[PDB]
C-alpha cells in the first residue's frame, strides 16, 4: 500500500533519441527514489539514486528529476546499449517498492509477419492431446493479433501465444500461437487456419491446412 | 573427526574469511596468511566519544 | 585529531545520531532534529571501504614442512632462515600497515567533520554567528525549510540578510 | 536574536568498546572497526573437498610404504586430502638401516 | 571489486522449506546491508527483506513475513535467506544485492549476485516431449520442434548440435495448468532444399539428465 | 580532499593558468589577468621532485635461473620459495608505495591551495570581504600595482584602511 | 564597492586524461604523473656490449 | 608545512621558550613573559615516544656465516641470494620507514600549533583582533590573571565583552 | 637479431630507464626491478579539474 505507477509501459525509440520515463508514487516519499536498469535475464543495474544522483559507473546521458510524487528519468541520447526495462523504487520507507517497469525498445523500419502453420505431428495424436502451432516470423512491430479459425468458428480460451525478444542481428520479434485440443475435438474439424492482422499487411492474411 | 573445511592446521580446521591468521604456520586449503600477531584490527570508523 | 575539530573544537559525539557519520543538529520554533550528511558520510564510506579493500586486496599466495638429515645441517637452518625472514617481514609490513593507516583513517574522520563545518560557515557568512562548539546561531529566523537549505548547501544568503543586519547593530 | 535558531555540526557517538592502535596512540575505542586476525579453530582434524585425511597413526611414512607389520590398518589405503604423522609416530623401518633419500621420498609424497 | 556468488536455488515442494546463499568475494562486505529482491517469470522486481550489517535489523515484505528469515554470518562473509512455508505465489529468481550506505541504511541497491531460480510446484520431474513441426510451402520454407510437458527448470536446444545457429527462434516456455511446460524452437531455412539437406534439434534437459534427438522431414 | 580547498570550496581548476600549479586571477579597471604563484609553485615542484627520487633511489641490485635433478626436489622447492616470498614482497612494497604517496601527494596540492588563500585572508584582513570560490572583492581601489603587491605578499594595509573602512559603513 | 575589484586564488588544469590510484580512491585524473612502470620490449635478443649471445 | 603556521603564518620559533614546544607570549601592564602549554606539549610528548616505540617495538631477531665446497656453487649462490634479498628489504623498510615518519611529524608539530592558536581565536572572538605572526591585540584590559585565564582555557569571554565593544566603535 | 640492447630478457629486450618492469623476472644486463603489477604510476601533480 504505496504503490508506484510507472508511465508509459513502452517506449519504441531510434539510437540517439531523447526518451522521458515518468514515474508516479501515492504518497509523498520526499526525494527518495532510484532507477534501475534491467536487460532481460541479468541483474538490474543502479542508475540513479535520490532522485537525481547519478551513480559512478553511470554514463551522464542519465539523468533523473522531481520531488515528492513526480519523478522522471530522461536519456538524452539513446545508445545501442540502452534497451531494458527501468524500474523505478522507492526508498522512503520499508517495506521498499519498485513500480512495475518501462521496457524501451528498438524502433526499426516496419516487417511483415512471415507466417506459417503446423499441425500436430501423428506421434503426438497418439499421446491423447493435439497442437496445432501458428508461426508469425520476423515481424516489426509487436502487433498481431492471431484468431484460430476452425472450419470458420472462432475460438477462445484454448490458445496461448508466446514472443520472443527484440532479435539482436536485425530487431525483429517472433511469435507462436499454439491451439491445444483434445484428440476428439480435433477428429471433428478437417479444415484449421489461423489469421494475422500486422500493419505490415493491408489484407488480413491466412495460413490453412486440411487434416489428411 | 566427520567435518569438512576449506582450511587445515595442525591444531585445528579454520572456517573464517580474514586476511590474516595466527593459528599456525602450516595449513593445507585456502587459508588466511599466518602472521605473529595478536591483534590486527582496523578502524573505520571514527574516535567514539558518547559524552563530556 | 590533526585537524582539531573531532575531540577538539567539537568536544563530543552525539549518540542521538542515528543515520550517519557526520550531520547537524538544529533547533527553530518548529523544534529539535538530527540529520546526517548523507553525502559526505557517502564519501567516507566509500573511501573507508576502498582502504580496506586496498590493504588486503594486495595481500597473495604462499608453508610446505620439510625434513632434513643429519647431515644436511646446512640447508636445513638454510630453510628455517628462509621461513622465519618471511615470517617477520609479513608480520611487520601487516602490524604496520593497520597502525599507519588506522591513524590516517581517525585523521580523515577529522578533516571530514571539520569540512563540514566550513562549509556551512561559509554559505551563512555574517547571518549567522559562531557561538562555538560548532554551533551557529542565527541573526534571523530559520524555519525547517530554511535548514533543509542549509544541508543541501543551497541556502539563499542574500533573502534573509537585511532581516539580519538590523539584527547584529542592535540586540 | 530575536529567537535565535541554532544549527549545530557534529559526528556519531555509539556504545562500541572496540579499540584500535595507532603510532602516536594507544587502546583508541572507535565507533566501528574490522577484525583482519583469525584466530579461532575447531581443534579437529576435518575433511577437505569431502574426503577424510590419512592418518598414519603410530606408523611413519617410511613404516606405511615399507608395510611394517604395526601399520596394517593402512593397506587399503588408497585416497586421501593429506596425510597425518601424530608425535608418537615411531613405526618405520623394523629391520634396522638406512631408508636412502628417505627426505625426498616425504617431498615427493607431499604432492 | 565485490562479486555476490549465489547459492542454494533449487526445485521444491509447497509447504516443505528452502534456504539461500549470498556469499562475496571480497572482505569490505561485511560492512554493508543486503538486500534480497525477487522476479516472478516474465514479471517485476519485488522488494523482499534486508539485514544490517551486523544483523541488528531485520527487515521483510508483506508478502512475505513469519514464513522468511534473513540472517548472516560475518566472518564467513556471507548472507542467508531461509524460506519456509513455501508457496506456488514464491517461485522467482531471487537476488541479493548490496545496500549502498551500510553501516547506514539507505535502501538502495548497489551490487548484485547472479540471481537464483527457485520453483515452487507439486509436480515430478519429467522429461521433455519432442514432436517435428513439419514444412511443407510458402515463400522460402521453415521448420522446427515442440518440446511439450517437461519439469523443471529450463531446457537448451540447439541446431545440429550448433551447426547452425543463423534464424533460430526459441520462445519463452508457458506453465499451463496441468503445471508442466511447453515450449518450441524453430528455423527459417534458406532454399527449398527440404527433400535432400538434414537437419536436427538437440533438447538438452538438464535437472533430468534427458537428452533428445530429433530429426525433422517433411510429409 | 584533506583540506577541503582543491574540489573543495574552491570548485575546479584553471585551465587558463599555464604557468604554474597555483596563483592568482585578477580583475581591477585596467583588465583582466593570471600569474603563478612562482614561490609556491617551486616549492612543490622541489618536494615532489624529492619525493619521486627517495622511493626510486631506494630501490637496487638483484634473477639468475638454476637446475636440479630428479633427487632435489626439496632444494628446487625452496629455491622457488625464495624467488616468489621476494618477489611478492617486492611488489606488495612497490604498489603500495605509490597507493600512499599518490593519496599523499593529492593532499599537498590540496594544503599549498588552502595555504595560499590564507595567506592572501591574512594581508587584506577587513580591506576586503571573501565572497566564497577564493575570491576577494576589495573594498577600495585596487590596481596593477597594488595587485602585484598582494602576490608578492608586500602588501600595504594601511595604505587602504581608510578609504575601505568608509565603503563598509555604507555600500 | 564602488569598483569592488576581485582578486581570487585557484589551480592549475589542463588536458590531461592521465589518472593514479590513491587509498582512498581509483582512477583520480591528475595534471601530472609519471610512469614508474616499464611493459615494452622489442620481441627479440640483442647483443649486449656488442657482443651476440650464443643460440645453441 | 601542511598546516602553514610553522615557518608559515607564525614565521619563527622562540628561543626564549624553555619549558615546552608550544606556548604564549603575554605583554601587558605588569610585564612581559613566556609560558609552555604544558598539556599540548605532554600530549606530543606521549604521540611521539609512542611513535618512536613502535617502529622500534616491530624490529626483532635474525647471520651465521655457512660454508660450501666446490661441487655446491647452487646451494651458495642460494644462500647468498637469501642474505642479501633480506638485507635489503630491511634495509629499505628501515630508511623508508623513517621518512615516513619525520614527514609526518613536523606535519604533527604544525598542527599542534595551528590548533593551540585557533583554541585562543576561538575564546577571544571579537574582545580582541587578531594582528599578524599569531598575536593576539586586547581591545580590553588583561592583568596577569586574564593572561592565565586564557592559557588554562577557562577565559571568562562576556566578562570583558562589554568595555571591548566600545573600543572597536572608537578607537 | 642485429640489435644492441643494455638490458635483456627471454622475451625481448628493454630499452628504458624506468624502475621497474613486469616483462619477466629473468634479466642479463641493467634492467629495472621485476614486479607483478600492471600499474605503478606516480602522481606529481594534482587532482585535474577543467570546469564545473
Ligand atoms: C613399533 O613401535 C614400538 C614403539 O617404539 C616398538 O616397541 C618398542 O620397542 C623397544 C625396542 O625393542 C622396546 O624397548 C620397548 O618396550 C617398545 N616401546 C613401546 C612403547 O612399546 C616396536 O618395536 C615397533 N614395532 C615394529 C614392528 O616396528
Ligand atoms: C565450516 O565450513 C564447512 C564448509 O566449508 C561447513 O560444512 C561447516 O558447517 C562450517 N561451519 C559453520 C559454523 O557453519
Ligand atoms: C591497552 O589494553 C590492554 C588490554 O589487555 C592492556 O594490556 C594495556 O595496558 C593497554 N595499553 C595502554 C597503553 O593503556
Ligand atoms: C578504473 O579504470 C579501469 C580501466 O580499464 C576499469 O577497469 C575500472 O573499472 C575502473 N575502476 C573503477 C573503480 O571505476
Ligand atoms: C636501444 O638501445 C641501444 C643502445 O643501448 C641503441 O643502439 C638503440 O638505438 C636503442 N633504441 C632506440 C629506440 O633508440
Amino acid at each position: 500500500e504505496l504503490q508506484m505507477t510507472q508511465s508509459p509501459s513502452s517506449v519504441s525509440a531510434s539510437v540517439g533519441d531523447r526518451v522521458t520515463i515518468t514515474c508516479r508514487a501515492s504518497q509523498g516519499i520526499s526525494s527518495w527514489l532510484a532507477w534501475y536498469q534491467q536487460k532481460p535475464g541479468k541483474a538490474p543495474k543502479l542508475l540513479i539514486y535520490a532522485a537525481s544522483s547519478l551513480q559512478s559507473g553511470v554514463p551522464s546521458r542519465f539523468s533523473g528529476s522531481g520531488s515528492g510524487t513526480d519523478f522522471t528519468l530522461t536519456i538524452s541520447s539513446l545508445q545501442p546499449e540502452d534497451f531494458a526495462t527501468y524500474y523505478c523504487q522507492q526508498a522512503n520507507s520499508f517495506p521498499l517498492t519498485f513500480g512495475g517497469g518501462t521496457k524501451v525498445e528498438i524502433k526499426r523500419t516496419v516487417a511483415a509477419p512471415s507466417v506459417f502453420i503446423f499441425p500436430p505431428s501423428d506421434e503426438q495424436l497418439k499421446s491423447g492431446t493435439a497442437s496445432v502451432v501458428c508461426l508469425l516470423n520476423n515481424f516489426y512491430p509487436r502487433e498481431a493479433k492471431v484468431q484460430w479459425k476452425v472450419d470458420n468458428a472462432l475460438q477462445s480460451g484454448n490458445s496461448q501465444e508466446s514472443v520472443t525478444e527484440q532479435d539482436s542481428k536485425d530487431s525483429t520479434y517472433s511469435l507462436s500461437s499454439t491451439l491445444t485440443l483434445s484428440k476428439a475435438d480435433y477428429e471433428k474439424h478437417k479444415v484449421y487456419a489461423c489469421e494475422v492482422t500486422h500493419q505490415g499487411l493491408s489484407s488480413p492474411v491466412t495460413k490453412s491446412f486440411n487434416r489428411g | 573427526h566427520d567435518c569438512n573445511t576449506k582450511c587445515q592446521t595442525p591444531h585445528g580446521a579454520i572456517n573464517s574469511s580474514l586476511p590474516f591468521q595466527n593459528i599456525h604456520p602450516v595449513t593445507i586449503g585456502e587459508c588466511p596468511k599466518y602472521v605473529r600477531s595478536t591483534k590486527l584490527r582496523m578502524a573505520t570508523g571514527l574516535r567514539n566519544i558518547p559524552s563530556i | 585529531g590533526l585537524f582539531g575539530a573531532i575531540a577538539g573544537f567539537i568536544e563530543g559525539g552525539w549518540t542521538g545520531m542515528i543515520d550517519g557519520w557526520y550531520g547537524y543538529h538544529h533547533q527553530n520554533e518548529q523544534g529539535s532534529g538530527y540529520a546526517a550528511d548523507q553525502k559526505s558520510t557517502q564519501n567516507a564510506i566509500d573511501g573507508i571501504t576502498n582502504k580496506v579493500n586496498s590493504v588486503i586486496e594486495k595481500m597473495n599466495t604462499q608453508a610446505v614442512g620439510k625434513e632434513f638429515n643429519n647431515l644436511e645441517r646446512r640447508i636445513e637452518n638454510l630453510n628455517k632462515k628462509v621461513d622465519d625472514g618471511f615470517l617477520d617481514i609479513w608480520t611487520y609490513n601487516a602490524e604496520l600497515l593497520v597502525l599507519l593507516e588506522n591513524e590516517r583513517t581517525l585523521d580523515f574522520h577529522d578533516s571530514n567533520v571539520r569540512n563540514l563545518y566550513e562549509k556551512v560557515k561559509s554559505q551563512l557568512k555574517n547571518n549567522a554567528k559562531e557561538i562555538g562548539n560548532g554551533c551557529f546561531e542565527f541573526y534571523h529566523k530559520c524555519d525547517d525549510a530554511c535548514m533543509e537549505s542549509v544541508r543541501n548547501g543551497t541556502y539563499d544568503y542574500p533573502k534573509y540578510s537585511e532581516e539580519s543586519k538590523l539584527n547584529r547593530e542592535e540586540i | 536574536a530575536d529567537p535565535g535558531d541554532t544549527i549545530c555540526i557534529g559526528y556519531h557517538a555509539n556504545n562500541s568498546t572496540d579499540t584500535v592502535d595507532t603510532v602516536l596512540e594507544k587502546n583508541v575505542t572507535v565507533t566501528h572497526s574490522v577484525n583482519l586476525l583469525e584466530d579461532s579453530h575447531n581443534g579437529k582434524l576435518c575433511k577437505l573437498k569431502g574426503i577424510a585425511p590419512l592418518q598414519l597413526g603410530k606408523c611413519n611414512i617410511a613404516g606405511w610404504l615399507l608395510g611394517n607389520p604395526e601399520c596394517d590398518l593402512l593397506l587399503t589405503a588408497s585416497s586421501w586430502s593429506y596425510i597425518v604423522e601424530t608425535s608418537n609416530s615411531e613405526n618405520g623401518t623394523c629391520y634396522p638401516g638406512d631408508f636412502i633419500d628417505y627426505e625426498e621420498l616425504r617431498e615427493q609424497l607431499s604432492s | 571489486q565485490v562479486q555476490l556468488v549465489q547459492s542454494g536455488g533449487g526445485v521444491v515442494q509447497p509447504g516443505r522449506s528452502l534456504r539461500l546463499s549470498c556469499a562475496a568475494s571480497e572482505f569490505t562486505f561485511r560492512m554493508y546491508a543486503t538486500h534480497w529482491v525477487r522476479q516472478a517469470p516474465g514479471k517485476g522486481l519485488e522488494w523482499v527483506a534486508l539485514i544490517s550489517y551486523d544483523g541488528s535489523n531485520k527487515y521483510y515484505a508483506d508478502s512475505v513475513k513469519g514464513r522468511f528469515t534473513i540472517s548472516r554470518d560475518n566472518s564467513m562473509n556471507t548472507v542467508y535467506l531461509q524460506m519456509n512455508t513455501l508457496r506456488p505465489e514464491d517461485t522467482a529468481v531471487y537476488y541479493c544485492a548490496r545496500d549502498l550506505g551500510g553501516y547506514f541504511i539507505r535502501g538502495i541497491m548497489d551490487v548484485w549476485g547472479q540471481g537464483t531460480l527457485v520453483t515452487v510446484s507439486s509436480a515430478s520431474t519429467k522429461g521433455p516431449s519432442v514432436f517435428p513441426l513439419a514444412p511443407s510451402s510458402g515463400g522460402t520454407a521453415a521448420l522446427g520442434c515442440l518440446v511439450k510437458d517437461y519439469f523443471p527448470e529450463p531446457v537448451t536446444v540447439s541446431w545440429n548440435s550448433g551447426a547452425l545457429t543463423s534464424g533460430v527462434h526459441t520462445f519463452p516456455a508457458v506453465l499451463q495448468s496441468s503445471g508442466l511446460y511447453s515450449l518450441s524452437s524453430v528455423v527459417t531455412v534458406p532454399s527449398s532444399s527440404l527433400g535432400t539437406q538434414t537437419y536436427i534439434c538437440n533438447v538438452n534437459h538438464k535437472p533430468s539428465n534427458t537428452k533428445v534427438d530429433k530429426r525433422v522431414e517433411p510429409k
